[PDB]
Order: structure tokens, then sequence, then C-alpha cells
């Protein structure tokens, strides 16, 4: 073991602590950027990224990374980080950003004596008793439900998830990301005979001027990261949120624009679609701003159509479909008649049949206390719909 | 001294948890006891650094009030404090600051007025604006009123422009507001500038005598010893002066237009000499005056001698020791190449930007000094640059990689002085950055070997060497296998590029490789059988083996199976 | 124009902030822990000058200080840059060698030197002299 | 023997007496402890055993699921009448993911179970 | 040059009760030092002001300072030397914990002078009488390795095995093990018999050192190997999953009646890890998956604790799938297609497409199946769900291709589920159901007109295929199908920018006006019918079970 770091939920080190100088400054930010900021990448507890391997354990919050350049025991690690958590259990109470920050003189008398050179010695709470000296700072029945109705009966019990969420984003023409936020809510029809009580669950991407906010309906009940309900029959809006981090965006503008004089002007416009080829982008409509002085211009398009609109003073390029992995490209020529001109976003429509901000569904459990079925005998259907809102890139 | 023992007891606290229960037992004494002036305002510092660590105040607006209407400056400065910073939206509250602030208004005390005129310019409300902006011009206009309230009062009328301009109309008062130009505290003037600036941008022929007043006061600035900074003649003024410039055009006046002249040929040669200070705030003062001035040149677009001045004294920014010059230089110059007089100057850099590019470090920079390349390409120069970026992309970051492949396979088909130029550069662009490489740039390449017979010894040629590296892109071994497959035989007189020897090339990275990328090598494997017979035995046995004709794909599978028996038969 | 004006050390808690923008009280606090997000990765030889959600931030470290005065797109961010280094100068003479702790300790008198030179988001008047004359003057009243 | 669930914090309610959950005391919890569902064969045994260790307080035998070993209070989704082995015994739990994993278990033996006489009845 | 005053402020103010006289709030005032430095504070004007407090016979206090001095102990290690007068002293001070500090923070510093320092202190300590001393010096011999005395002092760890308490023995072997990395013998008779007598009583860290140094040791005698795995074999019962997983590992490098016992004791444990914590579950399955291709006779009758459960993570769901299928035989099948039908109708997209190749995959492996994985596949294509209709048309292609003629029945029933077909592979399954078999569908030419209306805009997957079929499809009923053809190779050959399409074109333009008999044995003919580690890469893995190359499943040079 290299090296113990522990990161808060935003992904800044609180406390951290290297073992061998194999492991260098640049380790603390490689897990950073792989790890805690994979943007699509599918979660796993070990990791390697340029010959450096990454072992973490989430506690509610806080990512508890353990770094190491040798061909170590993976179970002696991840044995290691639970009892390494136990023993902070043991003084903090539970493991929270709170506690860890009233306990830094703790932690790095623990992280020595528990941790010798990446070799784990005794952990046991019992004897370190005599070898840590300093001390840890401490921090009914519900009745009738209302919003659903009793008897109900279906010829079929079916179930219907919509992940309904929309991008906005400004960025930069050079490539810089320098605002997004995805608005979201989870649309749930429940088709569902009797009175169920159904546990539904989702991967870690939602936190329980855009700020990341979350509310819920008011039959969830909070108590793992697991909710469960007794769903309203019919159209019901499960949860309903705002995220900013690893936002996924589907799409890049690269607007090459060049100004030739005053009385001429070009636009070379490029599309990629930043996403995985099996999926397809659809209704996608990139509106290009012209000046105000516009005579008229000469388009052409690799793939789509585009048409000049005086009316808007901008060019908009519609395609159908866009495969993911793929480029397109517009040209156009613009003449003036002869100030400086103003340049509005490059704006841009689109829907793409994948959630961006990395909302996934893990699992959804129907029961049913006094009926005859179960979570294998009821349909379930799971749909994303990705959206952009205000998704402008300047020109 | 009993503000500081309480910050100290909060600093002093070992806990988040033993700040929130010293709060609230101070929070719980500052409510008990809603005094003396001094108690009272020693409260309300309480309650406002209560405040600015984030904890919510629901109380103490109107022991605040009771503080405005005070006689001593400290009762009445933190009494205001308190106002700015927690807005209140009681209706009552603000009938009770309004008449505070009218108190103080109307006091000639020109301290009393500086607390009132900061409080409307922070709070800036529409009730605060209601009551108000037909006085702020009374004051700014008014001969009595003391240049440190004239600074004041053309600010707050500022922000009530900027928060509700309907409610401030022009009209008799802004005739008077351009003669603070003339005015001899520069203070009183910094403070003009700015609002004659806002208030032109959208009635810019009503302040149109300003233009006049402006050349004439920065004419004597640049050619004052409270407002030099480090060895420069006012150069936050000077720079508001070249702002206020920029919202009009050259003027009708030529010889006011003459002037302006000779004031932007000053800061110019000043440029050009030593500097009169070692330190970065002398260098730093002295360019923000420089490249105001350089940006009103490019807004007129009208005296192309200063543009070439100009252009010439960016250049010398780019070999220069700080990061802050480089990167604004190279933006100025994006803006500068655009124009009709000094294109042909930024040309004459093209040897200055290239070793800019190779030897930045920072990533901001870098690719400003791409878009510099990209703005002054044209016929003439479009070989230099598309070869010197083809340089650069075999050593570059995966950083800026993206939009510099981008960027020469659209000047290259744009600028293309031949068809064996535009050949050559895609193939070598291919080599060196093949997985950026679209499609319908590698498309097209493809089109231009099968139209053009002169190109097809070259094409496939270069292509063939392109393979002999160990570290081929997908992209290159695709256009490897389709040229070689149609053209090995310009090239099979070469010993070193023997028919057997380009299907060895090929089979060595027919593996590690992608599906389509194998299925594209099938169909060249059996156009060796046509154009090689020679080779006919060692391609037969490859396609009928298991690891093709048992091959999981379908079109990997009926690909092989058909090749099999055209070979055959 | 002036946007705002933020003083914050390394650890991250901020020692001055002055909104001359309407905003939430949670989105006040949401943008002052993403502007140290930006400055405090940004080594020496980085530029002053980063571009922040549609305007941007010019800062400069006074080695264990950020002072961030984030300004429109439009803007001389070489003139603010200095206006930045003039503020400090002027909280040099007021406070005699100025630390930290003077500006946790007088933050009320913090905003009589921020009022006194930028007002209403644009810079108010530029003159040491003439700010430590009207400072000292309101010292003693 | 296999073990189906282990709930820690689970709460005994002597009952006083249909089956309504505020007719309970739900204020004096007569024994808390440990829940663990084991199962053996074709039957499921709900041990209880006390949280330091772990003799066995209770033991029910089921047999089938929605049968008459464990019945559900019609209040609440939390609170169980069980059979020991006899006498009538409440249960409680902590919240509903609780009563959740503890009703899924049962019925994901039961479903093992009528899959393995089914694949005997072919 | 401003905000530095060292005359007022927060470090002035530190320094002056760091330099008072009371104890008790010298010791507040280090943890403000601590604290201060943590959020990343530069406190390194209070360096020599915090080595002051280092002359005291305070513990607690003294442990402050070896604290802040561990922080400079590796990023900025030339300053942590400049109070190393301190360190030598306190090495042979009474109150042992302090020795051991002063061994550790020694040790920790990367600076090549300080091995002048760890010289003749260090070979006390290797020798103390303090057994919390001589494993603090048995660990940091390493760290002296890893900056010819001190290959004196790598037969000062080989005497430390010979110990008392068994944790000394344990970081000896711990740090001898790494040195032998770039460079011990474990010959029979007192080391073997040490090590394992140690074994039984050393705590929970050290039976993983000790467990993973037999793994290097190569026995002679058949009986003799024997001899040991009696001794590893209680091992196998220990809670964690660390030394069970170790000693698996020796156990199945000491595999030469006894045989058979061995490998019905290790069912239960490698059983028993998967009730761990899920990051144990997955370092577990990725060496069960392992051993069931070296030793497939240990775990064939447990497919039933290799049921995925539905609130596990997906990285633990997709490895109880892939011993699924390598467990899936003709004994268990009926109850694995139980499984895998009911996982096809879960709610997680990413799992329910493996969920379903895997029907597939127990199809091909298990040959005795092919029916009733082909009946699983049209129950699940009739429940209309978009992301498992258009899945398992891909899993019934490759049964087609892999038992032809047999279950065509079915495709009077895929061909009606053309509209809920949008991913390019699932389209160009349906492309080549409908283009092989056009004999027996009625309305093949009505099929594949539907697709060249928008033949652009489609993956060269879909139109390499279409053309691919459409040419079947004319072989198979020329006369009806003539301006299709006419079609399609307009289509390929004219409107098409893509090389490798349009040649294809040709070559079928070729062959259709040269001889249409001469293509029908090119085209038609019938095609060849057609996911373990070899034995050399699999035989390294298994002398690495616990360790990071069986959870990569790569060799330990890719590290």
């Amino acid at each position: 073991i290299g090296g113990l770091f522990i990161y808060n939920h935003k992904g800044e080190v609180l406390i951290s602590r290297v073992y061998r100088d194999d492991i260098g400054r640049n380790a603390v930010d490689a897990f950073r950027v792989n790890v805690i900021h994979a943007r699509q990448q599918v979660r796993s507890p070990v990791t390697n990224i340029a010959r450096t391997s990454f072992f973490h354990v989430k506690r509610s919050n806080i990512w508890l990374a353990a770094v190491t350049k040798q061909n170590v025991n993976a179970a002696m690690v991840f044995e290691f980080l639970y009892k390494m958590c136990d023993v902070m259990a043991a003084y903090f109470g539970k493991i929270s950003e709170e506690n860890i920050k009233n306990n830094f003189v703790l932690i790095y008398e623990l992280l020595d004596e528990i941790l010798d050179f990446g070799y784990p010695q005794n952990s046991e709470t019992g004897a370190l008793k005599t070898f840590i000296t300093q001390q840890g700072i401490k921090s009914q029945v519900t009745g009738q439900i209302g919003w659903r109705r009793e008897g109900i009966k279906y010829r079929r019990n079916e179930l219907f998830l919509d992940v309904l969420e929309s991008v906005n984003l400004l960025m930069s023409p050079q490539g810089q990301v320098l605002s997004a936020h995805v608005s979201g809510r989870v649309v749930m029809k429940s088709y569902l005979s009797g009175m169920p009580e159904c546990k539904f669950g989702m991967n870690d991407k939602i936190v329980i001027i855009a700020i990341d906010d979350c509310t819920f309906h008011q039959c969830v009940r909070l108590s793992e990261r697991s909710i469960s309900f007794i769903p309203p029959d019919g159209e019901f809006e499960l949860m309903r949120y705002r995220t900013t981090k690893d936002i996924i965006l589907p799409f890049r503008v690269i607007p090459l624009v060049r100004e030739v004089g005053r009385t001429k002007l070009e636009v070379k416009v490029v599309i990629k679609s930043n996403f995985k080829p099996s999926l397809l982008a659809q209704k996608i409509e990139v509106r290009i701003p012209t000046p105000l002085n516009t005579s008229g211009v000469q388009v052409i398009c690799m793939k789509g159509k585009a048409k000049y609109k005086a009316s808007e003073n901008a060019i908009v390029w519609k395609i159908k479909r866009m495969a993911g992995m793929k480029e397109s490209q517009i040209s156009a020529e613009i003449e003036l008649l002869p100030k400086k001109w103003a340049r509005p976003p490059i704006s841009m429509n689109f829907e793409v049949p994948f959630a961006p901000s990395g909302l996934k569904v893990r699992y959804l459990k129907v029961f049913e206390p006094k009926l005859n079925y179960s979570d294998h005998d009821v349909i379930k259907w799971v749909r994303y719909i990705g959206r952009s809102g205000i998704y402008e890139t300047r020109c | 001294r009993g503000l500081a023992v309480f910050i100290s007891d909060i600093r002093n606290c070992k806990s988040k948890e033993a700040e929130i229960k010293r709060i609230n037992k101070e929070l719980a004494n500052i409510r008990s006891k809603f005094l003396d002036g001094y108690s009272k305002k020693k409260y309300v510092c309480k309650l406002l650094f209560i405040f600015l660590l984030g904890h919510d105040i629901d109380f103490g607006h109107m022991e605040a009030v009771n503080l405005l209407s005070s006689n001593r400056y400290t009762e009445k400065q933190i009494g205001y404090l308190f106002i700015s910073v927690l807005v209140n939206s009681n209706s009552e509250l603000i009938r009770l600051i309004n008449n505070a602030i009218k108190n103080d208004l109307a006091s000639r005390n020109p301290t009393f007025m500086g607390l009132a005129l900061h409080c409307i310019a922070n709070v800036g409300s529409r009730e605060m604006a209601e009551a108000f902006a037909g006085e702020i011009p009374k004051i700014l206009v008014a001969g009595d009123t003391m240049d440190s309230v004239k600074q004041s009062a053309a600010l707050c009328l500022l922000r009530l422009y900027r928060t509700s301009p309907d409610l401030v109309p022009m009209g008799d008062w802004t005739s008077r507001v351009v003669h603070l130009l003339n005015d001899q505290h520069l203070g009183v003037v910094t403070a003009a500038t700015s609002l004659i600036t806002t208030l032109a941008q959208k009635n810019p022929e009503e302040f149109k005598t300003s233009v006049s007043l402006a050349v004439s006061r920065l004419s004597r600035i640049v050619t004052l010893q409270d407002y030099t900074y480090y060895f420069v003649p006012a150069p936050w003024l000077s720079v508001k002066l070249l702002r206020l410039l920029q919202c009009y055009p050259p003027p009708e006046d030529p010889a006011v237009r003459g002037r302006l002249t000779e004031c932007l040929e000053t800061i110019l040669n000043k440029a050009q000499e030593p500097p009169k200070s070692k330190k970065v705030q002398h260098s730093n003062a002295k360019n923000a005056v420089l490249f105001e001035a350089i940006s009103l040149i490019i807004h007129h677009d009208s005296e192309p001698n200063l543009l070439v001045r100009a252009c010439n004294q960016l250049g010398q920014f780019l070999q220069h020791r700080e990061t802050n010059l480089r990167y604004l230089a190279l933006e100025s110059m994006c803006t500068l190449a655009s124009s009709e007089f000094s294109h042909e100057a930024v040309k004459t850099h093209i040897e200055t930007v290239i070793n800019a590019l190779k030897t930045e470090r920072d990533v901001s920079v870098r690719q400003r000094a791409v878009d510099l390349l990209y703005a002054m390409c044209d016929r003439s120069n479009a070989q230099q640059i598309v070869a010197e970026m083809l340089s650069y992309l075999e050593t570059a970051d995966y950083s800026i990689r993206e939009e510099i492949v981008l960027k020469v396979a659209i000047l290259a088909e744009k600028y293309a002085v031949d068809y064996t130029w535009y050949v050559d550069t895609i193939l070598n662009l291919i080599r060196i950055a093949g997985d950026y490489v679209s499609e319908e740039v590698w498309y097209r390449v493809i089109q231009i070997v099968i139209n053009r017979d002169d190109v097809q010894g070259y094409a496939a040629k270069t292509v063939f060497e392109a393979l002999q590296a160990p570290a081929c892109h997908e992209n290159l071994v695709k256009v490897g296998g389709y040229i070689l497959g149609e053209f090995g035989n310009l090239i099979a007189g070469d010993p070193r590029s023997s028919p057997l020897i380009q299907f060895n090339l090929l089979h060595s990275k027919f593996h590690l490789c992608s599906v389509p990328t194998r299925a594209l090598l099938l169909s060249t494997y059996i156009k060796f059988v046509n154009l090689f017979p020679e080779v006919k035995a060692t391609i037969q046995d490859v396609l009928r083996s298991d690891s093709q004709l048992k091959n999981a794909d379908v079109e990997l599978q009926q690909r092989a199976v058909e090749y099999l028996r055209l070979s055959t038969v | 124009m002036i946007r705002f004006i933020l003083i914050q050390n390394r650890a991250g808690k901020t020692r001055l902030a002055k909104w001359y923008m309407q905003f939430d009280d949670d989105e006040k606090q949401k943008l002052i822990e993403e502007v140290h997000a930006v400055v405090t990765v940004r080594d020496a030889k980085h530029t002053n000058f980063v571009e922040f959600r549609n305007f941007k931030i010019i800062y400069r470290r006074y080695a264990g200080l950020y002072f961030c005065i984030c300004v429109d797109v439009n803007d001389n961010n070489l003139a603010y840059l200095e206006a930045i280094h003039n503020f400090v100068e002027v909280l040099n003479e007021y406070f005699h060698n100025v630390c930290e702790l003077d500006l946790v300790f007088n933050f009320y008198k913090v905003y009589t030197v921020v009022d006194e030179m930028f007002l209403a988001g644009e810079i108010r008047e530029t003159s040491q002299t003439k700010v430590l004359k009207q400072l000292l003057m309101l010292q003693s009243l | 023997e296999s073990v189906l669930c282990v709930k820690p914090e689970v709460h005994v309610y002597r009952i006083p007496p249909g089956y309504r959950a505020s007719e309970w005391q739900l204020d004096q919890p007569s024994w808390s402890g440990r829940l663990r569902i084991t199962a053996k064969g074709k039957v499921a045994y709900i041990k209880l055993e006390d949280r330091t260790s772990g003799e066995l307080f209770a033991q029910a035998p089921v047999d089938q699921f929605p049968g008459t070993a464990v019945e559900s209070v019609t209040d609440s989704s939390r609170y169980f009448v069980i059979r020991i082995e006899r006498a009538f015994i409440g249960l409680g739990f902590g919240d509903r993911g609780d009563a959740f994993d503890f009703n899924v278990a049962l019925q994901d033996h039961f479903k093992w179970v009528k899959q393995q006489c089914e694949f005997a009845k072919q | 040059k401003y905000f530095t005053t060292n005359k007022k402020g927060e470090i002035f103010e530190l320094k002056a009760e760091l330099n008072n006289e009371k104890k008790e709030k010298r010791k507040e005032a280090v943890k403000k030092v601590i604290a201060a430095m943590t959020v990343g504070k530069d406190v390194s004007s209070l360096f020599p002001d915090v080595v002051n407090c280092m002359q005291t016979d305070n513990l607690e206090l003294k442990k402050l300072v070896y604290l802040y001095l561990m922080n400079y102990a590796k990023s900025q290690p030339d300053m942590a030397i400049m109070a190393v007068n301190s360190f030598v002293k306190d090495c042979e001070d009474p109150n042992p914990l302090i020795r051991a500090l002063a061994v550790r923070t020694m040790g920790c510093i990367r600076v090549d002078k300080i091995t002048e320092y760890l010289c003749e202190p260090l070979r006390k300590c290797l020798k103390d009488e303090d057994p919390y001393v001589r494993k603090t010096a048995a660990v940091c011999v390493a760290k002296l390795h890893d900056i010819v005395e001190d290959q004196g002092f790598l037969d000062s760890l080989r005497d430390l095995i010979a110990d008392s308490n068994p944790m000394v023995v344990a970081n000896a072997v711990a740090a001898l093990s790494e040195i032998s990395e770039s460079h011990l013998l474990d010959l029979n008779p007192q080391n073997i018999n040490k090590l394992l007598t140690a074994l039984n009583e050393c705590t929970e860290w050290g039976q993983i050192f000790i467990l993973d140094c037999l793994s290097n040791y190569n026995p002679k005698d058949d009986r003799e190997a024997q001899s040991i795995c009696e001794r590893v074999t209680p091992r196998l019962s220990h809670a964690n999953s660390a030394v069970v997983l170790s000693a698996v590992k020796v156990l199945m490098k000491f595999l030469e009646d006894y045989y058979n016992m061995l490998l019905k004791k290790l069912a239960p444990p490698l059983v028993t890890l998967l009730s761990g914590e899920p990051e144990v579950q997955y370092v577990a399955l990725r060496n069960i998956n392992l051993i069931v291709q070296k030793r497939p006779e240990i775990l064939k009758q447990e497919i039933k604790v290799f049921f995925v459960k539905y609130n596990d993570p997906i990285y633990v769901k997709l490895e109880k799938l892939d011993i699924m299928i390598r467990l899936a035989s003709q004994a268990n099948i009926a109850q694995v297609l139980a499984e895998l039908k009911e996982y096809a109708t879960e709610v997680d997209v990413d799992f329910v497409r493996k969920a379903v190749r895997a029907i597939g995959r127990c199809a091909i492996k298990v040959e005795q199946s092919a029916e009733r994985c082909v009946s699983t596949l049209l129950d699940l294509i009739q429940t209309k769900v978009n992301y498992v209709v258009q899945e398992a048309i891909v899993v019934i292609r490759d049964i087609f291709r892999k038992y032809p003629n047999k279950y065509e029945s079915i495709i009077a029933t895929l061909c009606e589920n053309l509209d809920s077909l949008d991913e390019p592979d699932a389209r160009a399954a349906m492309i080549w159901i409908v283009g092989e078999y056009a004999e027996r569908i009625d309305n093949a030419d009505e099929l594949l007109e539907s697709f060249l209306e928008g033949f652009h805009d489609e993956s060269t997957q879909v139109q390499l295929t279409l053309l691919t079929a459409i040419v079947k499809l004319f072989l198979k009923k020329p006369s009806e199908t003539q301006e299709l053809v006419q079609q399609v190779l307009s289509l390929a050959t004219q409107d098409s920018d893509n090389p490798d399409l349009r040649d294809r074109g040709y070559i079928y333009w070729r062959l259709l006006s040269t001889d249409p008999v001469t293509a029908k044995e090119v085209v038609l003919s019938e095609k060849p019918l057609i996911d373990l580690i070899e034995p050399t890469l699999l035989d390294e893995l298994i002398c690495h079970i616990g360790s990071l190359a069986s959870v990569y499943h790569k060799p330990p040079n890719a590290f």
C-alpha cells in the first residue's frame, strides 16, 4: 500500500498519507480524474491507470482511496479498508467530512499505528488504547396510505420508468466547458394491482446559477442508496433533480469563423457526436447566427440540410439522425454590406436515448404482501430520453 | 473591544458544533438586548459577523435603522453596512430606510452624503430608484457638491441606470455631465467617464460633445503627482477615456481627429522606449493603456499607419517574459488579422508565431497560437503553415491534438494548390494522427487517387513506408490496404516493395485491428490474387484458415468464404 | 463592470466577499467554492485570466490570500490586475503592514476601503494619496 | 444449512390481544435482539438471537409464506405476528427496507421450493 | 511581500504560546499547527520552533511533534532532516513507544545522508527486548533497503523469525519478501516448522504474510508437501477473506485419497467468501473464475451460490454471470434458464443485455438445451420491450449459424418485429435472416425494399448486410427481384462514397454480369459452422490467486 487517501464528497483531499515514494503527487489527482470524475466509465472497486492500481471503498459520501504500485494481495487491502474505517467509526461515530475535519490529529495518529510502510499492523481497537493518545470528537406507525386507493386490480401488472432530463451548456469556442448542468425527473407510471411496496435503486450520481438539488415525491421514504415507497396509481413524478458535476455532453460544436475584411464572412461549424455508436441521436438542429447586414449566403452541407432565414438572421441546419462517434461539417459563405459584429452563441437542439447526467437504474423490486404475484411476474420497461435545453457554444 | 473578544471566541472553537452553540448563545443574548448607541452598534457588528459566516439572521433590522438616524459617523456607517449586506424586503423597513437617506442627502455633510450615496448604489432596488432617481442628477449637477460626493453620485446614477433605465430619463442634466470631463479633480473625471460610457451605449448622439472633450483631456494625460501609478500618468482614467471613444465612430472634426492621432502615436512611442522601472506593476500599467489604445485603433480601422505600428508592437510581446502579455498579444492579433489593412503585416509574423507555438507550455496560450495561424492563412503561405502544423503534431500533446487535425484538413482542401500536394498532406496527417481524422476527410483522399493517375505511383509509395511503423493508426491500415490493393503493381518493381512483402506488411497488421478494418483487408487480399499470381498460394491458406472461415462475425465470414471461391474457381 | 470581489485564503474560507450583482444566498456560496477550485489549481506561470461561466475572473496571490475580481469579458483585464494591487497597497498603509487577521477583526473597516475605491461595479478612486487622505479623516471623525 | 437474511436491531413486542398495530404496546419492547432467517430443506426458520451471545430466544418454522406462521399487521408494513415453537409473538422493524428484506427473502425461499417441487413433477 | 508580516498575524500568534512554559497548552498549539497544514496553510516558518518542543518528557507532546515531522518526511524531506539530532537521542530513551516512533520517523525520510544515522542505533532496535520495537525495526530494514552493513542487517531479519512474540515474526517475513523481489531460502527442518507454528498464533495480517511466503517454496517429496497441507487446511476457516484466499493459493500449489479429501475441503471456504462485503466478493469471484477453469471439479455442484441477487453491485452481477455459464451443464441447464429468463426482465438495461447474451452462450455450450434456449428467447420477444427484443435477434442469429435448418419456424414470428429495431447490429441481424432462408420467407423482397428507401443514414454494417442479402435474394429468386439489385447496386457503386462499399458493389456487379450460375456456388455455398484462459497464462495466474494478477487476469509484467 503506497498511500491512503481520504477524499470528500466533491473530490477534494481531506486528509492523506503516503507510505512509499513510488507514489507521487500525480497519484493524488490520478484518482480524482479517472475514478471519481469518470463520466461514462462503469464503476469497479479496483482500477488500473498508468502502472498504478486504485482501491476504493465509499462510506456514504467519502472516497477512501488506497493506492499501490505492487502486485499486492487485493483481498488484503479491502479487508484492511473495512478495518481502517471500523477503527475510525469507533472513535468518530460515523464517517463524514464534518467528523474528519474535527479529527485531523486522530487520523494521523491512526494512519501510522495501523499501517507501517504499507504493511498492516494490529488494528485491534483494544490494543490501540495503549498506543493512541488522542481522543475522538463526537458529534410511529403509518396508518392509512393517503395517495393510493384500495382494492386496485389489473389484468396484467406492468410498470414504466422514464428518466427525463435536459442538458444545459455554455462552452467557449476553444473547447473549455464554461457552465453545464442537467435538470431531470424520474416519471414512473404504475399499473400494479394490490398495494405493492417497492424498492428503487440507482447509481450514485445524485446528491440526496444551478445548484445540486434533489427533491422527492412525498411517498418516498429515505433511510445504502435505496428507496422504498408505495406508488400512486398512474402518472407519478418519483424524483426531481439537478446535477452539475461530471455531465455527459452528447455533442460538440467547433465554430471556425473567419472574417475577411468587413465585406465577406465564412463560417465552418463541425459537429462531433460524443457518445457510443450503438446509440442514435435524433431531431438535431444547429442554428448558426449571421450578422445583421447579411446580403445572401452560400451553404453546402455534408449531411442533413440547411437554409438561411433572414427573418431570424441565422442559418438553421437540421439533421434527422446522427450515430455516435461520428463527425459532420457545414460550410457557409456570407457576403456583407459595409462597428464589429457581436457574436451570438451557436445554439443547438437534439434528443439522445441516454441520460446525460449519468443516472442509471440498477434495480426495482416490486413486492405485494397479499397477492399471488411478484417481481418477475411484473413487466418492467425503462426508457432514457435525453434532451437539450440551453445548449450553446460561443461563436 | 467587545467585538474582537467574540471573533476569537469563534476562532478558538475546535469543531463545527462548538460554533453553532457559541453562535446561538450569542444570538440568544443579542435578542434579549432587543441601549447605548455604542452598545447598539457593537451588537450589529456581532450580528453582521454572524451573517458573514453564513448563519441565518432574522432580526436586527429595526435596530440598524435606528443607527441610521444617529449623528456619529461610526454608528451610521455600521448601520448602513448592515442594510447594504442584509437586504430585507419588508415594506415598512424600505420606507424607514428611504427617510433615513433623504435626511442624509438633504444634509450638506459630505461624509453623511457619501454613506447615503453608497447605500443606494449597493442595494439598488427599484423601491430606492422610485424615490431617489430624480434627486441624484440634481446632486451631480449642483456646483456646491463636494468632489468626492460628485464621484459617488455619478456612480450611484450609473447603477440606477443599469437597474432600471426607464426611471432614469435623460434631459437637462446630461449636458452638464459632459462638462465634468473638463474638471481638475481626476477622480471626478474617472466617475464621469464611466457614466458617459454606459449612457452612450443606447443614446450615443446626445453625448456626442464628449468625444471632443475626451481626446483633449487624454492628450494632456498621455503627454499629476497624486495620479501617477509607478511612473505612468493616470492609467485607469486613460483606459476609461479610450473605452469612451469606442462608443463612437472617428470624430466629425478633423482637428479632433488629428489630435487623436498623435496621442495614439505617443502611446505607441512610449512602448518602444526602455522602461522607467523594473517592477512588473510598471509594465502592466504601461501596457494597460496600450491594449486599450490598440483596441481603439482596431475599432476605427481608419489609419493604416497606426495598424502597422500596432501589429509590430504586438509582435514584440510574443517573445516576452510573462504569460500575461503573450496571451493578450495573441487575442489582439486574431482580431487584427481580419482587417483589410493590417492583414498583410500580420503575415510577416509567421515565423514568430510558430516559434511561440513550439515553446509555449501554457495550454491556453498554445491554443490561441493555433487560432492565429488559422486566421492569417492565405494562398501565399498555406504550404508553410500546414507543413509547420504537421511538424508540431508529431510531438504534440493529446490536449491540443484534436483541434489541430481539424484545422489541417480544413486548410488543406481550401487552399490546395494542386492535387499532388493535398494527397501528400492528408496521408501524412493520417500517419501522424489518424484517430482524429474524420472519415469524409479520409474518403475523399481515395477519390482523388482513383480519379487521377499521376499521384498513384506517389500515393501507393508513401503509404507503404507509412505502414512500416510498428504503431500505425487503424485508419492508416484502412487507407493502407485499399491503395496497395489497387496500386501495388505501381511499386512492385522495387525489391524492397515486392508483392510478397506488401502482403506480409498488411497481414502483420491484419490482427490487432478492428472488425471493419479486417473486412477491408480481406477485400485487397483477393486483389493481390488478381494482380499478383505468384502470391496466390500464400493468400489462400490465410483465407481457408479457421480464423477466417470459422470467424464469429457474419461479415468477416461471408467475405472470406466468397474470396476463397473466387481464387479457386 | 466588476461583478464581485473575493478575498480568500488557500484554506478556502473567505476574508471578504462584496457582491455587485443580484444573486441568491446559496448561489453566492456556490460561486465562492468554485472560484478557489479554479485559483488554487493554477500555478505561478499560468496567466491571471480565467473565463468563468460567462464572464472572466482576475486574480493575484499575496502569499496566503487570493484577491479575485470578476469582470465582464470585454473588460481590460490588464488594468483590473493593477486595481487589485492598488487595493492591497491601500490596505497596506491603512493597516500598517497588513496581515490576514486585520481582515478578520476589522471587516467593517475593509468595506469602507472597498466602497472608497470600487463603487457600483466600477473603479471609483485610483489615487492612493486621496484614499488615505479620506480614510484617516473618517478614522478621526 | 443456508442463511437467508440477517437483521440487527429487531424488536419483539408481547401481544396484548383483526391485528391492528396501535393495539399493542409499541413503546415497551419485550425483547430486543438480532434476527436471522435460516432455512434448510423445505422449511424456513425465523431464529431470534440476542445481540451479544447468540442464544435462541425463539424459533418459528414457516413452511409456506402467506400461511399462518407469519401474518402481517393491518395498520403498518413493519409489524408481524409470529407463531413461535404454540404461542404468538409480535415482531417489529426499524423501517420499510428492513421489513422489505424480511418479506422478500422468505418469498425468494418459497419461490425456489415451488420450483424444486415442480421439477420433481416433471 | 504584503501579507507576510512575522510581527503580527496567525503565524506570529502561534509562535507565541509554543514558546510558553505550560505544557498543556503547547499541546493545544501543535494541534493547531497540524490542523493548519492539513488544510493547506503554510507553516514552514514554524519549523525550528516546533522542534524546540521535542526536548520534553511528555509522551503526548512528543508524538504531536513527530506527527508534524512525518508530514514533511515525504513531500519536502530536506527540511525534516534538520531535526535528526533529536531523533537519535530518542531512539535509546525509555518508554519504548518513543524508540519505535523515532525509528519509523527516521526511516520514512528519503535522504541519502540519513543512512549514516540508520546505522548502530538501528541494530539495537533489531535486538531490543520490547517486541514492539523489534516489530518496528523489522520494517525499517525494508525502508532502508529501498533507499553491505545493511547486508549484515538482512541476517538479523532471519534471526527475528525465531521469536516468541509472533507479530515480530510476521513483519520480518513481510520485510524479507519485499527485499527478495530484488536480491531467502526456506529449507524445511526449522524454517517451515517454526513458520507454521507461528502461523497458528500470529495476528490476522501476519497469517497473510506467512501464507504468501510459503507459495514461493518448492517442495520435494510428495508426502512432505502433503505434510504441509494438513497445517494449511485449518486456515481456511478464518473470518478474513484474505487469509482464506491465501490458504487456497498454497493448497492450489501444493496439490501433488488425501487429494480427493482436499478438493472437497476447498468448496465450503470458496462459497463462504460470497457472504462478504461487495468489494471482497469481487476479489473472490475473479479468483473463482480462475479456479473453475483449472480445477472444474471443485465447484461443479455449487451453481446456486452464484445466482445473481438483485441488490448486488454491477461489478458483482457481471462476474457472477460469467461463472454461471462456466458451471452451466446439462444437469442444471433448466434452472439456469429459469434464472437467465428472470434476469432479462430486470430494469438494469446494462445487465439485461448481458443476460440475454448469456442465454446464447448456454445454447452453444450445452448442445442438448438448444431448443429450450430458442423457446426462452421467443418468450422474451413477446414482451415487446425495446432493449430485449433487439438484443434477442442478435442471439438468434448466432443460433441459426450454429444450428442451421432446425429452428426456422420462428422466422415468421421474428419478421413481424421490424419496427422495434433501431440498433445497427440488431437491424443487420434481421437482414441476415431475411437474406438467408428467403425461400421460406413469403415476402422477402417486400421486407428488403423497406430498407432501400433509407439506404443512406444507416450504418455500413447495415449497408453491407443489405447488399449481401439482396444479392442472395436474387440468386434464390431471379426474375422477381430484378428491380432490387438494379436499385441497390446503383446505391452502392454510384451514390455511396465509401470505397469499401462501392467495390463490394462492383464484385457483385461483375459476378452477376458474368455468370449467375457461377455466382451461385460463390455466394450461396454452405458456410462452415462455428472464452477460456490458455494454460500457459492460466497456470501462471493460479500462482497469484490472492493478488492483483488474478483480479486483473493479467500477468504481473503489465503492472
